[PDB]
């Protein structure tokens, strides 16, 4: 009971928020499982975005804001082209264990 | 009758943390207040049941010397009737308590650059402490309402957390060491006098 | 500064063990729980394991039992053991920190990465 799937594929003009969806194998995500958003430099720095399905990580920038917005967990962001140009991966914690998905690249304009 | 070992307690390299706080026995020798007042580096000298100056004089069945690392703000929890953290779950003194309470400030030991995270303290527990009650146990605590069953999930939280000791933090977080006097001046045979 | 450091050379030769070492600066073991995750050349990052805050390890379900994770509070370390390799498993490897005490429910920050290739 582990997969989990996303689109992999966005494009957002400058200035226009995009909505990307992670949805899970276990019908609509529950709030137990915590959603995690991780943000992935061109030069393999990762860094933590949200957590809790609604909390930012200290240091990332208010821009940057999500939510259970739609049944399955899903993020968005305001259109800022030169530090958004980056890959991200959904997390979800089943019980068990933490579960990725193969992650959505963002190509803006 | 020779001294009482109070460089011991005071001059001691390594204090213990504010969970485990050790307990030094004292009997049978000749105390010198004076010498500890009169030092200017005791930030907060406060003797509750007596008077500091009367202290050369009174003579004690036997002495407590407690001894731990805290947190600059959380100092007022030590006396008797406040709570908190450490006077609900780690340290708590009993009412009408009889002695003095020594803390001072001790950035330039406890704290290093890089931070300091050797002194714990214990957050989560079931129920407040009786007066000088110690446990040490390492009990896996339960916030949520499902049973816990020793598993550390999101909501089982380990119960003793250290406290982050950087050498520029401010004053409110820098670390205190205390030392906790307590005199039980019972009518037993006095071990304790002062000349 | 709260910062993650993990070091090795890595490359492992076919059924042998090699562990890898994590090192950490700005928080304590005692707060926080560190998380494994392993990423092969191009494809999507794995999770593999957890070290809770005072000991005791959670593990990916598949993923070989024949593999741990310890530390040592002391000197703020963290080192993650598998006693036998594939050639699936050249990948690179990531420390994670995990804050599950306070606010931010997953992992708040992340390390460099290591290199670790079987052959
Ligand atoms: C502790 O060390 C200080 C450092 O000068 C010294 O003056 C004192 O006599 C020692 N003993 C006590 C009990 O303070």
């Amino acid at each position: 009971q582990a997969v989990v799937t996303q689109e992999s594929a966005l494009t957002t003009s400058p200035g226009e928020t995009v909505t990307l969806t992670c949805r899970s194998s276990t019908g609509a995500v529950t709030t137990s499982n915590y959603a995690n958003w991780v943000q992935e430099k061109p030069d393999h720095l990762f860094t933590g975005l949200i957590g809790g399905t609604n909390n930012r990580a200290p240091g990332v920038p208010a821009r940057f804001s999500g939510s259970l917005i739609g049944d399955k967990a899903a993020l968005t962001i305001t259109g800022a082209q030169t530090e958004d140009e980056a890959i991200y991966f959904c997390a979800l914690w089943y019980n068990n264990h933490w579960v990725f998905g193969g992650g959505t690249k963002l190509t803006v304009l | 009758t020779n001294l009482c070992p109070f460089g011991e307690v005071f001059n001691a390299t390594r204090f213990a943390s504010v969970y485990a706080w050790n307990r030094k026995r004292i009997s049978n020798c000749v105390a010198d207040y004076s010498v500890l007042y009169n030092s200017a580096s005791f930030s907060t000298f406060k003797c509750y049941g007596v008077s500091p100056t009367k202290l050369n004089d009174l003579c004690f069945t036997n002495v407590y010397a407690d001894s731990f690392v805290i947190r600059g703000d959380e100092v007022r929890q030590i006396a008797p009737g406040q709570t908190g953290k450490i006077a609900d779950y780690n340290y708590k003194l009993p009412d009408d308590f009889t002695g003095c309470v020594i803390a001072w400030n001790s950035n330039n030991l406890d704290s290093k650059v890089g931070g300091n995270y050797n002194y714990l303290y214990r957050l989560f527990r079931k129920s407040n402490l009786k007066p000088f009650e110690r446990d040490i146990s390492t009990e896996i605590y339960q916030a949520g309402s499902t049973p816990c069953n020793g598993v550390e999930g999101f909501n089982c939280y380990f119960p003793l957390q250290s406290y982050g000791f950087q050498p520029t933090n401010g004053v409110g977080y820098q670390p205190y060491r205390v030392v906790v006097l307590s005199f039980e001046l019972l009518h037993a045979p006095a071990t304790v006098c002062g000349p | 500064q709260v910062q993650l450091k993990q070091s090795g050379p890595g490359l492992v030769a076919p059924s042998q063990s090699l562990s890898i070492t994590c090192t950490v600066s700005g928080f304590s073991l005692i707060n926080y729980a560190i998380s494994w995750v392993r990423q092969p050349p191009g494809k999507g990052l794995e999770w593999l394991g957890v070290i809770w805050t005072g000991g005791g390890t959670n593990y990916n379900s598949a993923l070989k039992s024949r593999l741990s994770i310890s530390k040592d509070n002391s000197k703020s370390q963290v080192f993650l053991k598998m006693n036998s390799l594939q050639t699936d498993d050249t990948a690179r490897y990531y420390c994670a920190r995990k804050d599950y005490y306070g606010r931010y429910y997953g992992m708040d920050y992340w390390g460099q990465g290591t290199s670790v290739t079987v052959s």
